[PDB]
């Protein structure tokens, strides 16, 4: 009856009870998202609420145990988790208010709809409407309008709240011995005692700012290329040495340059790594899609989906007489009860998606052995990276012919490739900086390094440095754009999107050299290779069990996030660009502006 | 005579398992030889006939079936049912999701997970006194107080590993 021995027996009780409440919570949450009625929705809460109850109870109960008295390190790790000291350390007044804030921001962002200044009787929501505009509109003004309309109505409104939002949130952090709400988030990456596998809540910032450096060349160059391309799209509205106008980047914030493919495509005279037709032309149905993906993973020495998986899962839109949420989703309801929700539609996008999702399911199972509190990805990124690993292999024309969705006779030429390759930069390499500057800004704002009256004059002072992008109208502290984006005005660790990006590649490399790959890194298809599968299943079955660094090791074979393998995926490209930019200017002046004066 | 344990309407909960004694009787074993129905038959003794007994029945989780066999640390064999390291006969099981599992959960089947000491072969424990890892008599919701018995709660929709399987341990002497 030591201090450990007592905790030992605590967790044991927590595990068996959490398994039942959590299962009850998911099943309800499941019946809703797949039947949306009144009885099913009301229910979702009761169950969800009970599970919410059990937590605070069990959290402010794990206090009985002073962490520093643990030898079986695991216990400390678990105990640590239950130590979600929530937002209790505050005052019932503040905690109340805090949640009142979050909630508003959330509903403002969800409800906020702007109305046509040139047709007050008509209005639009972010999605669709506004977003519909930011992706397809070629009207410099219409784009300009929506961009400002949004950051002008809801933006401003969120300014007050965010201001208070910070303080309170910061207060919390400090109490728990964290430098700020910032050093809080960074926590997710921390490691304590294990030798050569530790990691500080600060080295993230180092290893991020370090890695990001090696990416600059590739970025500057992609930037420079799309720039001139845009210069043609929006004649005269751009500077050949200046930055890029925020309302012109494929979506409402410039998150991803994806939608710019339209007018940046290297060779318009190329066509289909789109089997969408081939699928419909072969009468493939839902089942085929998922059944086929099951094969893929088997092909690398992993298991068939559970007998239950097929019995419970929802693979096709129920139609009417039963309304349901169609976000494709992986489900790990626990009790060895896995399943996917997808309103499947015989297309390629969906076909890859189905693989991506079955990747999550694959990860989930792998770590089912681990104790209830360790059943997750090494970190926030790991789980998404694992899924995108699959999307990567299945997308190869190689794998597509391999399966009979692409006429065996089709031969890939190095131009259709540059395409795809850049259609990638647009998404993978466009959001990289956008992400680094974002979190860095919140990051700084949380170490106080950025005053309330320079909150935009600091935003865009780095948007013009890190991202080489400009504001089409200047903003004052009336506006609060760094929050105009879901992830921010709804409180979320946004750095995941960065780290998950590298991780997914060192994983893709690790698996190609292991599965013996001869062509350029993006031609890889781990498919049919079991030996490289084994290499995956090591970092997989760990769950949160080890330090992500060890987890990373197991596959890649290193102990840190190296960007060199991303650069590798984008090397046939990287040069093709230095070539287009022989006459273009590579870089940008932080001073140039679209509005002028 | 066996038709009363197998085929039986209701089954006992592990910790409180039921032992049947069949004296002066004969059965072919062929009602058992065939019918794949069973998901387990490991017979730690033989597999023939000689018209010559013990038959304990109860219900455990799926993956918990692994534990009804000699050796095997437990948590089920440590605290609910322990088969002798040596002396043996047979262990039998079948899936009963529809009989013992509901769509809302059926927490009627229990198992002990907290105990002081391990169960010596064939032993049984129906105690139900608040547990504490030192002996201090408990009184919930006091700290470090747990009721040693818990429900399984078999939902019709859970993994085969977490589905209700009934067990009959036929022991010969
Ligand atoms: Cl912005
Ligand atoms: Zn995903």
């Amino acid at each position: 009856s030591t201090t450990e021995e007592l905790a030992k027996t605590f967790l044991e009780t927590f595990n068996y009870e959490a398994q039942e409440l959590s299962y009850q919570s998911s099943v309800a949450s499941w019946n809703y998202n797949t039947n949306i009625t009144e009885e099913n929705v009301q229910n979702m809460n009761n169950a969800g609420d009970k599970w919410s109850a059990f937590l605070k109870e069990q959290s402010t109960l794990a206090q009985t145990y002073p962490l520093q008295e643990i030898q079986n390190l695991t216990v400390k790790l678990q105990l640590q988790a239950l130590q979600q000291n929530g937002s209790s350390v505050l005052s019932e007044d503040k905690s109340k208010r805090l949640n009142t804030i979050l909630n508003t921001m959330s509903t403002i962002y969800s409800t906020g709809k702007v109305c046509n200044p040139d047709n007050p009787q008509e209005c639009l929501l972010l999605e669709p409407g506004l977003n519909e505009i930011m992706a397809n509109s070629l009207d410099y003004n219409e784009r300009l309008w929506a961009w400002e309309s949004w950051r002008s109505e809801v933006g401003k409104q969120l300014r007050p709240l965010y201001e208070e939002y910070v303080v309170l949130k910061n207060e919390m952090a400090r109490a728990n011995h964290y430098e700020d709400y910032g050093d809080y988030w960074r926590g997710d990456y921390e490691v304590n005692g294990v030798d050569g596998y530790d990691y500080s809540r600060g080295q993230l910032i180092e290893d991020v700012e370090h890695t990001f450096e090696e990416i600059k060349p590739l970025y500057e160059h992609l930037h420079a290329y799309v720039r001139a391309k845009l210069m043609n799209a929006y004649p005269s509205y751009i500077s050949p040495i200046g930055c890029l106008p925020a309302h012109l980047l494929g979506d409402m914030w410039g998150r991803f340059w994806t939608n710019l493919y339209s007018l940046t495509v290297p060779f318009g005279q190329k066509p289909n790594i789109d089997v969408t037709d081939a699928m419909v032309d072969q009468a493939w149905d839902a089942q085929r899609i998922f059944k086929e993906a099951e094969k893929f993973f088997v092909s690398v020495g992993l298991p068939n989906m559970t007998q239950g998986f097929w019995e419970n899962s929802m693979l096709t839109d129920p139609g009417n007489v039963q309304k349901a949420v169609c976000h494709p989703t992986a489900w790990d309801l626990g009790k060895g009860d896995f399943r996917i929700l997808m309103c499947t539609k015989v297309t390629m996008d969906d076909f890859l998606t189905a693989h991506h999702e079955m990747g999550h399911i694959q990860y989930d199972m792998a770590y089912a052995a681990q104790p209830f509190l360790l059943r997750n990805g090494a970190n926030e990124g790991f789980h998404e990276a694992v899924g995108e690993i699959m999307s990567l292999s299945a997308a190869t024309p190689k794998h597509l012919k391999s399966i009979g969705l692409l006429s065996p006779d089709f031969q890939e030429d190095n131009e259709t490739e540059i395409n795809f390759l850049l259609k990638q930069a647009l998404t993978i390499v466009g959001t990289l900086p956008f992400t680094y500057m974002l979190e860095k800004w919140r990051w700084m704002v949380f170490k106080g390094e950025i005053p309330k009256d320079q909150w935009m004059k600091k935003w865009w002072e780095m948007k013009r440095e890190i991202v080489g992008v400009v504001e089409p109208v200047p903003h004052d502290e009336t506006y609060c754009d760094p929050a105009s984006l879901f992830h921010v005005s709804n409180d979320y660790s946004f750095i995941r999107y960065y780290t998950r990006t590298l991780y997914q590649f060192q994983f893709q490399e690790a698996l190609c050299q292991a599965a013996k790959h001869e062509g350029p890194l993006h031609k890889c298809d781990i498919s049919n290779s079991t030996e490289a599968g084994q290499k995956l299943f090591n970092m997989l079955r760990l769950g949160k069990s080890e330090p992500w660094t060890l987890a990373l090791e197991n596959v890649v074979g290193a102990k840190n996030m190296n960007v060199r393998p991303l650069l590798n995926y984008f090397e046939p490209l990287f040069t093709w660009l230095k070539d287009q930019n022989k006459n273009s200017f590579v870089g940008w002046s932080t001073d140039w502006s679209p509005y002028a004066d | 005579p066996f038709g009363e344990v197998f085929n039986a309407t209701k089954f006992p909960s592990v910790y409180a398992w039921e032992r049947k004694k069949i004296s002066n009787c004969v059965a072919d074993y062929s009602v058992l030889y065939n019918s794949t129905f069973f998901s387990t038959f490991k017979c730690y003794g033989v597999s023939a006939t000689k018209l010559n007994v013990y038959a304990d029945s109860f219900v455990v989780k799926g993956d918990d079936v692994r534990q009804i066999a000699p050796g095997q640390t437990g948590v089920i064999a440590d605290y609910n049912y322990k088969l002798p390291d040596d002396f043996m006969g047979c262990v039998l099981a079948w899936n009963t999701r529809n009989i013992d599992a509901t769509s809302t959960g059926n927490y009627n089947y229990k198992y002990r997970y907290l105990r002081h000491g391990k169960l010596r072969p064939f032993e049984r424990d129906i105690s139900n006194v608040p547990f504490s890892p030192d002996g201090k008599p408990c009184t919930p919701p006091a700290p470090n107080c747990y009721w040693p018995l818990r429900g399984y709660g078999f939902y019709t929709t859970t993994g085969i590993g977490y589905q209700p399987y009934r067990v009959v341990v036929l022991s010969f002497e």
